[PDB]
Order: C-alpha cells, then structure tokens, then sequence
C-alpha cells in the first residue's frame, strides 16, 4: 500500500491533508488517482473528493494538482461535508448572513467615532487658553 | 486671561479623548496582528496556483 | 490600494490585472486567477 499525499486548500486555509491510497474526483467529463500518477494539472467539478485509506471532502470550483508523490486540489469552497453537495451550500449559507450580522464591526466604530467627536465637541479648545 | 473652570473642561475633554484615541489604537493593532492569520492562510493557496500556473510552452 | 512592510509602514501601488505575467481549460484558470489576486489585495 503506497501512498501519495493529499493537500486541499482554500484562500481561507488548508482543510484537509493527509496520506491515503487514492483520491477520486470527477474532473469535468471520474479520475483516479494513485500513487505514481504523472504530473497534469485538470479543472474540478462542483463534486466531492472520496479520499479513501479505510475506504468510504466538499468542493466548488479549482483545479486539480497532481504530482506523482503529492494531490493539492484547489477550491474556491471546500467543506468535508457528505455525499450531498447541497450542504457546502448550507455552510456557504449559514456563513454567508451570519458575516453581515458583523454590524458590530460598523457598530463599534460608529460608537467610537462618536466619542471622537463628542470629546471634541467641548471644543476640546476654546479660543485655544 | 481666560476661565479656570474652563481649563478643567479642556484638560478632561482632552483626556478623554486621549482614552478614546488610544482605545483604538491598540484596538487596531489587534486586527493588525489577525491580518496575518488571513493572510497565511491565503498562503498555500496562492502557491499552488502560480504551481499550476507554470505556463505551457 | 495600499501595500504592507512591517507594521505600520506602507505605499500605495499599481500592480496590474487582466493580461501579461482536459488540457488548455484557460476558461477555468483566467477566473480563479482573478479572484486570487483581488483577495490578496
């Protein structure tokens, strides 16, 4: 059992990386990958990756970086999520309003520049003195 | 010339704007330090694409 | 924008973006190889 090591990152960080058997996704038209594959480099599908080591990760959008001893997959999105797709959805859902209810970044600011100017509202100088 | 109970209004109105001042200061040297853990992790993705990027022939 | 030395030093640049640095699949790199670059600005 040869293994090739497998690197999933994302402009938010890495997510998942470890040594397995094969990794499989379904490049746009399957693919396995196996230990010793030549370098090519294909685009993904919004699919999902089966790593499998035991046997049995979530992606939209990316490429496909296979080396002969390494698998980086690039994604736009990856969640290790289940079979269903239409969850990397619910996480892009769940995380999508649950950062504009980020207000308290404006919020605490407003609050600030408020003080700001109420500090200088004594004319924090009077004709100077 | 002048006031002196209104050279205390200037020295507190300054003081606490001072406070504020720095409140946010240090506040901003709190997300200066959180840009990084952003910006690593945008660091293997950014290396694996210009990888890729290689360019054919 | 604005670039970033060492804390708080910095200046305002004009670096460029959109030309000169299955198989050809361009269609899938020239998107996520502008997405790339306004994220890391």
């Amino acid at each position: 059992m040869k293994t090739i090591h497998v690197s999933v990152v994302t402009p938010d960080g890495p997510v998942y990386e470890d040594d397995v058997e094969m990794v499989s996704v379904k490049a746009k038209s399957e693919l396995g990958i196996l230990p010793g594959h030549i370098p090519l480099v294909a685009p993904l599908e919004i699919s999902a990756a089966r790593l499998k080591k035991g046997g049995k990760i979530a992606v939209s959008g990316g490429f496909l970086e296979v080396r002969p001893d390494k698998v980086t997959i690039l994604a736009q999105a990856a969640e290790r999520a289940e079979d269903i797709d239409v969850l990397r959805a619910k996480a892009a859902k769940e995380r999508a309003e649950r950062r504009l209810q980020s207000q308290q970044d404006d919020i605490d600011f407003k609050r600030a520049e408020l003080a700001l100017k109420r500090a200088m509202n004594r004319l924090s100088v009077a004709e100077m003195k | 010339m002048a006031s002196l109970r209104d050279i205390k209004t200037r020295i507190n109105a300054t003081k606490k704007t001072s406070q504020i001042t720095k409140a946010m200061e240090m506040v901003s040297t709190s997300k200066l330090n959180r840009a990084e853990q952003n910006a690593k992790s945008f660091v293997p993705y950014m290396e694996k694409i210009q990888e890729v990027v290689a360019n054919v022939a | 924008y604005n670039h970033y030395v060492s804390a708080i030093q910095q200046e305002v640049t004009e670096r460029k973006l959109l030309p000169l640095t299955q198989e050809e699949i361009l269609d899938v790199l020239l998107p996520q190889y502008a997405e790339s670059l306004i994220y890391g600005a």
